[PDB]
């Protein structure tokens, strides 16, 4: 049963959460091939495990930059959570370690690239295409929320496409285990729920708002609230007004009105029936939730992978030498990593 | 069009997170 499945999932998660894996590899066990993505304090590189020849995506975080940007706790969150979870649509954390200068998280490689890249290129997804992806996010948030985890950075840039055309969620940088409410202003402007912006405390319901933004962006080709500057975006978000493209179906608009709901006592995912209000909505009437979970549904498209280390579905990035100092930096701050 | 306004905007590229 569902209850039995989630109970076991929590048991598995709590053991690893209370006793996190630590120092399970070394940098010299990998050959660095190419940068797959970048951030303010690090990058993700395609690497090859020289022993097994397996390819991975290694996130490399500069410890000094993390400290400078006040992301210590968020980074500890990311690693502790990601090593503890297990779900078909979550990227797997295979190894983690640190050296004098950097933190390392060696993750499952997703050769299909980011959803963002495909969405921007083709313009928008059809509703069935968008629904297929949305269903996987609904199940992923059901899983995460049951563990008292809020994800807090949903967007196409953070959704990887695997070899089967299914999603793998990555970037747990803002993920947090919280039972009550929290207050950190973090996320991406286009995807912030009103309650985050109005600085009044918030909960897992911000993830369901973000799901609304994502479905809108997938189906429209642009997000529901955009402008040149974040301040203008925030004003639109809190307004309680959304405009829909004329090609949006009636069912899609009704769903989005209930996800992009400013009032928490009315937002889908946050009512008495929980995620079931979403799952049972007419827009998802054709969705076989069990088949989605079992990966038995044919994907809208599969990325052609002409090799285990093919990166043709990724943009090219400025490469930089991985510098490791002869002196240990920020030792105390990252002790538990 | 809204699509046209989006594409002419400065936020069609990868969006940075804020924190904060
Ligand atoms: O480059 C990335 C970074 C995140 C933080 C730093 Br401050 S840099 C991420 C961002 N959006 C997807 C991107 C990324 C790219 C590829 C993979 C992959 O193949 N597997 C697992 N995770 C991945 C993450």
């Amino acid at each position: 049963s569902v209850k039995e499945f989630l109970a076991k999932a929590k048991e598995d998660f709590l053991k690893k959460w209370e006793n996190p894996a630590q120092n399970t590899a070394h940098l010299d066990q990998f050959e660095r091939i190419k940068t797959l993505g970048t951030g303010s304090f690090g990058r993700v590189m395609l690497v090859k495990h020289m022993e097994t020849g397996n390819h991975y995506a290694m996130k490399i975080l500069d410890k000094q930059k993390v400290v400078k940007l006040k992301q210590i706790e968020h980074t500890l969150n990311e690693k502790r959570i990601l090593q503890a979870v297990n779900f078909p649509f979550l990227v797997k954390l295979e190894f983690s370690f640190k050296d004098n200068s950097n933190l390392y998280m060696v993750m499952e490689y997703a050769p299909g690239g980011e959803m963002f890249s495909h969405l921007r290129r083709i313009g928008r997804f059809s509703e069935p295409h968008a629904r297929f992806y949305a269903a996987q996010i609904v199940l992923t948030f059901e899983y995460l929320h049951s563990l008292d985890l809020i994800y807090r950075d949903l967007k196409p840039e953070n959704l990887m496409i695997d070899q089967q055309g299914y999603i793998k969620v990555t970037d747990f940088g803002f993920a947090k285990r919280v039972k009550g409410r929290t207050w950190t202003l973090c996320g991406t402007p286009e995807y912030l729920a009103p309650e985050i912006i109005l600085s009044k405390g918030y909960n897992k319901a911000v993830d369901w708002w973000a799901l609304g933004v994502l479905i809108y962006e997938m189906a429209a080709g642009y997000p529901p609230f955009f402008a040149d500057q974040p301040i203008q975006i925030y004003e639109k978000i809190v307004s309680g007004k959304v405009r829909f493209p004329s090609h949006f179906s009636s069912d899609l608009k009704d769903l989005l009105r209930n996800l992009l709901q400013v009032d928490l006592t009315k937002r889908f995912g946050n009512l008495k029936n929980g995620v079931n209000d979403i799952k049972n909505h007419k827009w998802f009437a054709t969705t076989d939730w069990i088949a989605i979970y079992q990966r038995k549904v044919e994907a809208p498209f599969i990325p052609k992978f002409k090799g285990p280390g093919d990166t043709s579905n990724f943009d090219d990035y400025e490469e930089e030498e991985i510098r490791v100092s002869i002196n240990e930096k920020c030792g105390k701050e990252f002790s538990e990593f | 069009t809204t699509y046209a306004d989006f594409i002419a905007s400065g936020r069609t590229g990868r969006r940075n997170a804020i924190h904060d």
